[PDB]
RNA sequence: GGGCCUGACUGCGAGGCCUGCAAGCCGAGCAGGGGCGAAAGCCGGGCCUAGUGAACCGGUGGUCCCGUGUGGAAGGGCCAU
RNA sequence: GGAUGACCCCAGGCGGUAGGGGAGCGUUCCCGAUGCCGAUGAAGGCCGACCCGCGAGGGCGGCUGGAGGUAAGGGAAGUGC
RNA sequence: GUGGAGCCUGGGAGUGAGGGCGCGAGCGAUAACGUCCGCGUCCGAGCGCGGGAACAACCGAGACCGCCAGCUAAGGCCCCC
RNA sequence: CUGUUGGGAAGCAGCGCCAGAGAGGGUGAAAGCCCCGUAGGCGAAAGGUGGGGGGAUAGGUGAGGGUACCCGAGUACCCCGUGGUUCGUGGAGCCAUGGGGGAAUCUGGGCGGACCACCGCCUAAGGCUAAGUACUCCGGGUGACCGAUAGCGCACCAGUACCGUGAGGGAAAGGUGAAAAGAACCCCGGGAGGGGAGUGAAAUAGAGCCUGAAACCGUGGGCUUACAAGCAGUCACGGCCCCGCAGGGGUUGUGGCGUGCCUAUUGAAGCAUGAGCCGGCGACUCACGGUCGUGGGCGAGCUUAAGCCGUUGAGGCGGAGGCGUAGGGAAACCGAGUCCGAACAGGGCGCAAGCGGCCGCAAAGUCCGCGGCCGUGGACCCGAAACCGGGC
RNA sequence: GGGGGGAACCUGGGGAACUGAAACAUCUCAGUACCCAGAGGAGAGGAAAGAGAAAUCGACUCCCUGAGUAGCGGCGAGCGA
């Protein structure tokens, strides 16, 4: 018997483009355009999470030498002091710590000025 | 070697039947495989390409129209032309080896009484074919068609009252078949249609 | 034991490898055909079980031996055929040609003849001819050889 | 429709007992003038062929 | 270089080299009947690696295996070339 | 481990084209059906930021629609763009 | 030396346009993103990722999924960064 | 039948009945009991059929002896040229006949694969003959057959419109609703159209009429945009807007990252192919045969084919035949061996075949189902330039 | 009495090529496509100058098997009782 098509087709196409909302043109309006956008915005995601993990860090580090030269040396020693020294917080915290407890900083700073 | 509940015209009984120790229900869907197959009418059909009413000629030139190379138009890929592989009309009928028949029959029935719900009968009393009586009869039989009921006997007047009730499947008794048997609830046998069922299993 | 209870042993009704149907499937596209040349295209491939590049094929470079026999048709003659004395075992009493056919042991229409592999049991036995060391453990067995016509 | 027998193949080769294939040594129908009787004799010998060879020459007698 | 001779064998062939197939290559040993030598022994062509051509169709010499109801015969087979 | 894949602990493998093996989703049709859902709304269509599944999907809810649809388990293919 | 080692037998394949690189040679001109072999490797199929400004095959490194955690590799640490 | 919900019962409810009929289809929705039917029975004055039964007629029917009158002519037969056969000149018969030669009438003649002998089989050159077989314009029945890009080319006024001098090619196009109740009349309008009104369960069922997708065009609203560099996305932060009550959704300002899909290739974002976009058609199959695997049945055995019987979605029968139980050898022939050979050397191809105490257990083999492949067919789908035939 | 028509089906008289052989010529396709004659509800065949080894069967037609056997074949591709 005859398994025409029918209805199948109908609701992927419905399917993809409802992924899609949102794009330019045809991205967002075509079937095939907004198919092949949406290939390539998942690749832009699955690079892009990987990514944002090194991208924090650069923020964070960048804060923290900004916070080091405030009190005469440089991000990399206070990371060499925190070291050797046995401070094991990492710098999403050190970041945070600088911004919002700057005398809680400067102990480290100091500890660190120290360990070496 | 299993208790057949025999209903005798005079109360009750048991027999001995002896069927089968061992269900295997592999078997028993081969066997139902094999006849709702070969009962298939193989009737659908359609024109392939070259069995289409269109003229055999080439539609425009190969090259140089602009538009893609084409034959004619009986082509698949053109509405219109023949399908491709299309069903063509054929025979889905088989031949299932004799024995893997038999100990079908064998064991359908060997089940059926395994659970108590088979049940062999000497003659039906009250009931020369019409309905209400036989409908009268099964009620002191104990089936009053909460349960279905395969009902085998070569008695035209019997099984005539027996005929257009839902929870009744008729039949004789050279046609005992193994969907049949699981295709109902509960088998009320009979005496004759027995020894040909015997006579079978041999 | 019902209807749907009905059904098949464990791959006994295994499903269709089915070619041409998208990526993940696993074959798609090419439909495993890979790339091209003459074994991609629908209708072959010549004889793989003889062609072999255009070369002399590997078959016919063999001579070729003895009698084919020639028009009209084969000399038609007395057939024979080989029934031991380890068969023999399955009977007791006397055992002729088309007794021996019956038993799923004879091919019908073939002459009968005894060859001994095994042992004799006690038996008159009639063949179309015995293979000399049939004679020898049958006969100082115990027995009586037939040779029929 | 059933396969047909290659008659070529049925000519030339043997199915064995237990599945060889076999056949005709080659290299002596002529020429021979010169070819030691080493060579001459070794060359009635049936041999038997090698798998790949003789397997597909098998697919060619369906009947035997 | 000389004497004798013809193994420039018949029937086979353990075990290998080689190699996709098919081919090519090497070979002790047993039997038959021999050559040379007093003997041990050596000889299945040539110091060795080139001097070659699968099948198919057909010739010729044997073998006397099949012989289209029988005896033959025509024609085929095997062995050799 | 325990006891016959119930589920837990542990160690390890898991880029992939040609291509091989596996396990699944869905469409049409058949047995299941004299049945079962259904005008207190079938299939179809349009939404959803909720639920389940790795996924193909499947649920659930609202609007639309206005007479169909059809389960567990199996079967067969004009089966997925 | 227990490894997605090996061997044995079967089922199904695809491939029989390769390219760059290192080294060893022939050809060419001690030319060619040149040609042809050999040994390796990588791209092919790892146009996934860090380096090299960018960039199949050069250096780092073999991407099951997630993390706003940590150490490193090549290569970097004056601003772009 | 009644009640109830509903525009509408056939739904749901209460209480019942028929069934040789609970196939199917209709009736405002879902009906064994309302309609058409269904089971079961009944029916022909006329035309046709009439293979069964009845009758009549043509028609048919002995034995031995003797005689040697007859028994199919340009025929047998032989030769040359062909054809048919499985038979392609082959050892080439047989049956058919274009050309030449040319008989005999049972002590005649043809055949049995050149020919000869024997031993047989049959009566050529006159003709007719039912049934069992093929087909499907037609009519009926049934679909694990299609449902308007499908199924016939045609559900529709289709071999039509249209195209071609012609032969010839060859379309599109079905659905309001239960019922036309098809919108009186009024107002803007030349009309088309629309706005009230009116019908309907429903009028975004209003005839361009079921459902009413997507591309595509518009009106209204929220965010955003005129110092900005882009495969149009992604990640992160912030603003404004909505839904809400540490949560979401929408949009996008700034920053970081970033070379479309397919195909073909050593290698493509590639300035190498294809694609305007949407929708809908569109390509690995079927039968018979192989060879493996596999789930089952039986096991030195396994299995039926065509058909016969039975049922009309019932299965049974049928042992003809097929593979399997013994091989080796060109073959005769021999056989657990056989071949080569002088060998009772040696080799080649074979035979040694599973676990316990006949059973079991398992299977050699075979049968069926399923899956992977191969051979035969168009054999995964579209594609030539051409060849040939009959016609125009 | 004939003449003309009729979806296929049948008999007769004529009768291809592409294709296969991975080229091609014998061979294949194939006595197929098609023209023409004719017959009919069917058509052809049909009461042995048969068959072919059984001292056997006993008109014809059709079906299954025989059997892809015997054979045919640039002994090729294939053809096939
Ligand atoms: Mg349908
Ligand atoms: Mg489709
Ligand atoms: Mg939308
Ligand atoms: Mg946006
Ligand atoms: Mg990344
Ligand atoms: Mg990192
Ligand atoms: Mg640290
Ligand atoms: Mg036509
Ligand atoms: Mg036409
Ligand atoms: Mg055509
Ligand atoms: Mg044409
Ligand atoms: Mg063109
Ligand atoms: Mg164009
Ligand atoms: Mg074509
Ligand atoms: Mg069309
Ligand atoms: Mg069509
Ligand atoms: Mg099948
Ligand atoms: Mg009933
Ligand atoms: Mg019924
Ligand atoms: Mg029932
Ligand atoms: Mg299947
Ligand atoms: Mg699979
Ligand atoms: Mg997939
Ligand atoms: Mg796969
Ligand atoms: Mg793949
Ligand atoms: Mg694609
Ligand atoms: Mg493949
Ligand atoms: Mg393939
Ligand atoms: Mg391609
Ligand atoms: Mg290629
Ligand atoms: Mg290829
Ligand atoms: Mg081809
Ligand atoms: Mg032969
Ligand atoms: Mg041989
Ligand atoms: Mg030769
Ligand atoms: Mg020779
Ligand atoms: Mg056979
Ligand atoms: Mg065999
Ligand atoms: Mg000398
Ligand atoms: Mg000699
Ligand atoms: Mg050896
Ligand atoms: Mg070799
Ligand atoms: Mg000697
Ligand atoms: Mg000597
Ligand atoms: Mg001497
Ligand atoms: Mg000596
Ligand atoms: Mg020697
Ligand atoms: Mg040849
Ligand atoms: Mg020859
Ligand atoms: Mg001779
Ligand atoms: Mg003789
Ligand atoms: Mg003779
Ligand atoms: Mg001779
Ligand atoms: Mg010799
Ligand atoms: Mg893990
Ligand atoms: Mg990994
Ligand atoms: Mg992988
Ligand atoms: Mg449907
Ligand atoms: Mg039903
Ligand atoms: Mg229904
Ligand atoms: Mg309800
Ligand atoms: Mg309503
Ligand atoms: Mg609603
Ligand atoms: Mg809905
Ligand atoms: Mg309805
Ligand atoms: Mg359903
Ligand atoms: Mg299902
Ligand atoms: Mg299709
Ligand atoms: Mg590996
Ligand atoms: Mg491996
Ligand atoms: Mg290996
Ligand atoms: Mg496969
Ligand atoms: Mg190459
Ligand atoms: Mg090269
Ligand atoms: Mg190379
Ligand atoms: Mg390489
Ligand atoms: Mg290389
Ligand atoms: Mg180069
Ligand atoms: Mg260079
Ligand atoms: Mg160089
Ligand atoms: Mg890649
Ligand atoms: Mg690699
Ligand atoms: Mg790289
Ligand atoms: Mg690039
Ligand atoms: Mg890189
Ligand atoms: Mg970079
Ligand atoms: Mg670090
Ligand atoms: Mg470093
Ligand atoms: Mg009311
Ligand atoms: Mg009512
Ligand atoms: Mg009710
Ligand atoms: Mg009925
Ligand atoms: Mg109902
Ligand atoms: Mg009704
Ligand atoms: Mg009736
Ligand atoms: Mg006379
Ligand atoms: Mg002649
Ligand atoms: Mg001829
Ligand atoms: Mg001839
Ligand atoms: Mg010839
Ligand atoms: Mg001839
Ligand atoms: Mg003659
Ligand atoms: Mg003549
Ligand atoms: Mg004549
Ligand atoms: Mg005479
Ligand atoms: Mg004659
Ligand atoms: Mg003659
Ligand atoms: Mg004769
Ligand atoms: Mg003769
Ligand atoms: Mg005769
Ligand atoms: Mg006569
Ligand atoms: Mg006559
Ligand atoms: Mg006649
Ligand atoms: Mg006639
Ligand atoms: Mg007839
Ligand atoms: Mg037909
Ligand atoms: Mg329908
Ligand atoms: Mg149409
Ligand atoms: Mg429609
Ligand atoms: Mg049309
Ligand atoms: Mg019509
Ligand atoms: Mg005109
Ligand atoms: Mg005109
Ligand atoms: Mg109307
Ligand atoms: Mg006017
Ligand atoms: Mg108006
Ligand atoms: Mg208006
Ligand atoms: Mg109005
Ligand atoms: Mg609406
Ligand atoms: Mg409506
Ligand atoms: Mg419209
Ligand atoms: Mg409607
Ligand atoms: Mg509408
Ligand atoms: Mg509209
Ligand atoms: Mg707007
Ligand atoms: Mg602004
Ligand atoms: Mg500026
Ligand atoms: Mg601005
Ligand atoms: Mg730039
Ligand atoms: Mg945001
Ligand atoms: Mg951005
Ligand atoms: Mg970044
Ligand atoms: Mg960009
Ligand atoms: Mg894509
Ligand atoms: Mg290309
Ligand atoms: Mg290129
Ligand atoms: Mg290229
Ligand atoms: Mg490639
Ligand atoms: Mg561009
Ligand atoms: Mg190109
Ligand atoms: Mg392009
Ligand atoms: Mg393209
Ligand atoms: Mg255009
Ligand atoms: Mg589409
Ligand atoms: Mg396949
Ligand atoms: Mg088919
Ligand atoms: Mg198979
Ligand atoms: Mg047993
Ligand atoms: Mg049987
Ligand atoms: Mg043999
Ligand atoms: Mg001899
Ligand atoms: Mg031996
Ligand atoms: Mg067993
Ligand atoms: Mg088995
Ligand atoms: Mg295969
Ligand atoms: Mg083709
Ligand atoms: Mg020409
Ligand atoms: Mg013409
Ligand atoms: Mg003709
Ligand atoms: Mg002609
Ligand atoms: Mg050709
Ligand atoms: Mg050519
Ligand atoms: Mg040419
Ligand atoms: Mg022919
Ligand atoms: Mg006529
Ligand atoms: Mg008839
Ligand atoms: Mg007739
Ligand atoms: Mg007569
Ligand atoms: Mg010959």
């Amino acid at each position: 018997p005859r398994a025409k098509t029918g209805v199948v087709r109908r609701r992927k196409h419905k399917k993809i483009l409802k992924l899609a909302k949102g794009y330019w043109g045809l991205r967002s309006k075509s079937f095939r355009k907004a198919r092949e956008t949406l290939f390539a915005a998942g690749n832009y995601a699955y690079a892009h999470r990987k990514r944002r993990k090194r991208d924090f860090r650069r923020l964070w580090i960048v804060r923290i030498n900004a916070a080091c030269r405030q009190h005469g040396l440089n991000y990399s020693t206070f990371i060499h002091g925190l070291k050797k020294a046995g401070i094991e917080v990492d710098r999403k915290n050190l970041a945070d710590l600088a911004v919002r407890e700057p005398q809680v900083f400067a102990e480290l700073v100091e500890r660190a000025k120290a360990a070496q | 070697v299993y208790q057949i509940p025999v209903l005798s015209p005079s109360g009750r009984r048991e027999l001995a039947a002896d069927l089968p120790a061992e269900i295997n229900p592999h078997l028993l869907w081969e066997v139902v495989r094999w006849q709702l197959a070969k009962r298939r009418r193989g009737t659908a059909s359609t024109k392939t390409r070259g069995e289409v009413a269109y003229s055999g000629r080439k539609i425009w030139p190969q090259k140089h129209t602009g538009r893609a190379r084409h034959g004619d138009i009986g082509a698949p890929i053109f509405v219109g032309g023949g399908v491709v592989f299309g069903p063509k009309p054929r025979d889905y009928s088989y031949t299932l080896p004799k024995k893997v028949r038999k100990k079908g029959l064998a064991m359908a029935v060997a089940d059926r009484a395994r659970e108590g719900k088979l049940l062999l009968v000497e003659a039906f009393a009250g009931v020369n074919g019409k309905t209400k009586e036989f409908l009268a009869w099964a009620k002191e039989a104990g089936l009053d068609g909460s349960e279905s009921v395969l009902l085998v006997t070569g008695n035209e007047l019997v099984r005539r009252a027996a005929r257009n009730l839902p929870w009744v499947v008729t039949l004789a008794p050279e046609g005992l078949n193994v969907y049949d048997i699981v295709r109902t609830e509960r088998l009320v046998m009979d005496l004759d249609a027995w020894e040909v069922f015997q006579n079978r299993i041999g | 034991m019902k209807l749907s209870d009905l059904r098949p042993n464990p791959g006994a009704n295994k499903r269709r490898k089915r070619v041409g149907r998208g990526p993940g499937s696993g074959h798609g596209k090419t439909a495993t055909r890979g790339h091209k040349g003459q074994k991609s295209r629908s209708g072959g491939l010549k004889d793989p079980r003889r062609f072999e590049g255009g070369r002399s094929t590997t078959l016919m470079r063999l001579p070729k031996r003895g009698m084919q026999g020639q028009v009209p048709g084969e000399i038609k003659r007395p057939r024979y055929q080989g029934v031991n004395l380890k068969d023999l075992a399955r009977f007791e009493g006397e055992v002729t040609p088309e007794l021996l056919v019956r038993a799923g042991l004879l091919k019908k229409g073939y002459r009968l003849k005894i060859l001994g592999e095994g042992e004799a049991k006690p038996l008159k036995v009639v063949a179309h001819a015995f293979s000399k060391s049939a004679l020898e453990k049958l006969k100082a067995a115990g027995g009586e050889p037939v040779l029929l016509e | 429709p059933k396969m047909k027998t290659h008659k070529g193949a049925k000519k030339r080769v043997k199915i064995t007992a237990s599945g060889k294939v076999v056949a005709m040594k080659t290299g002596k129908r002529h020429l021979n003038w010169q070819k030691s009787g080493k060579e001459i004799r070794q060359k009635g010998r049936k041999f038997v062929l090698a798998k790949p060879e003789a397997e597909r020459i098998k697919l060619l007698l369906p009947y035997e």
